[PDB]
């Protein structure tokens, strides 16, 4: 998964 | 003949979005690791790239309808297109006089020799500059430069994307906007739209050459430890 990408996408 | 209300609004939030995510003074660059002229520029340039990725996301979150794609499509689109949007957005600092990105004084003025000392060979930088030269030479408007980036972000033909029907539809609605904008509000350039689509094809080639040099770099621990967590996550092969 993509925890950082997810977090930046509100 | 005219622009519709929905289309004026697509233009307005796109321009506003770019304005909220692009600083023509480059005043955050002091917070990056400093440039050093075997790959002495990689710390700075990885920090620059990592900053801009964050920028590209905030812009992307404001493209009409992107927010409504599933998380996996928003991720699939940002992962394959991020570098292309960075190349596109970098055009605002590129200068024909010096053939470089001029984000500041001598420190933040990036030339080809600099990006060499970040691990990239002439086989990528030689097309990249020519792409920057020809893109600058189109003298795009704010409204077109920002439609171009959103049209690039919403390409249904990225590895990973799953609902390419809906992403197709969002991108054609923006291509309608750009075509209407160029005809109504851009005096010259009947062939400009066809030229802008060409620029997308160029970025795909840029994207592929970059990926190869980046995969080679990211696989070397002495160099991957100079990258950032965000760079490694967005440019890396996970799912
Ligand atoms: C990315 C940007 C800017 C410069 C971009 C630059 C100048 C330095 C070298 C870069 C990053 C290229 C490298 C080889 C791609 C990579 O690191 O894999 C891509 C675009 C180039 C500065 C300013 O325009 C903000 C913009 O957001």
């Amino acid at each position: 998964n993509h925890p950082m990408l997810m977090n930046l996408l509100k | 003949h005219m622009l519709s209300d929905e289309q004026m609004q697509i233009i307005n939030s796109l321009v506003e979005a770019h304005h909220k995510t692009y600083d023509d003074s480059y005043s955050d660059f002091v917070r990056f690791r400093p440039p050093v002229r075997r790959l002495s520029m990689l710390p700075h340039l990885a920090d620059l790239v990592s900053y801009s990725i964050q920028k590209v996301i905030g812009f992307a979150k404001m493209i009409p309808g992107f927010r409504d794609l599933t998380a996996e499509d928003q991720i699939a689109l940002l992962k394959s297109s991020a570098i292309e949007i960075i190349m596109l957005r970098s055009n605002q600092s590129f200068s024909l006089e010096d053939m470089s990105w001029s984000c500041g004084g001598p420190d933040f003025k990036y030339c080809i020799n600099d990006v060499t000392k970040a691990g990239h060979t002439l086989e990528l930088l030689e097309p990249l500059v020519k792409f920057q030269v020809g893109l600058k030479k189109l003298k795009l408007h704010e409204e077109e430069h920002v439609l171009l980036m959103a049209i690039c972000l919403l390409s249904p033909d990225r590895p990973g994307v799953q609902d390419h029907v809906r992403i197709e539809a969002l991108q054609d609605r923006l291509c309608d906007v750009l075509q209407a904008y160029i005809r109504i509000q851009h005096p010259g350039g009947r062939l400009l739209y066809a030229k802008m689509i060409q620029k997308l094809a160029d970025l795909r080639s840029l994207n592929e050459e970059h990926s190869k040099q980046y995969r080679s770099l990211s696989f070397q621990p002495e160099h991957s430890m100079q990258l950032t967590p965000l760079v490694l996550e967005v440019f890396g092969s996970e799912v």
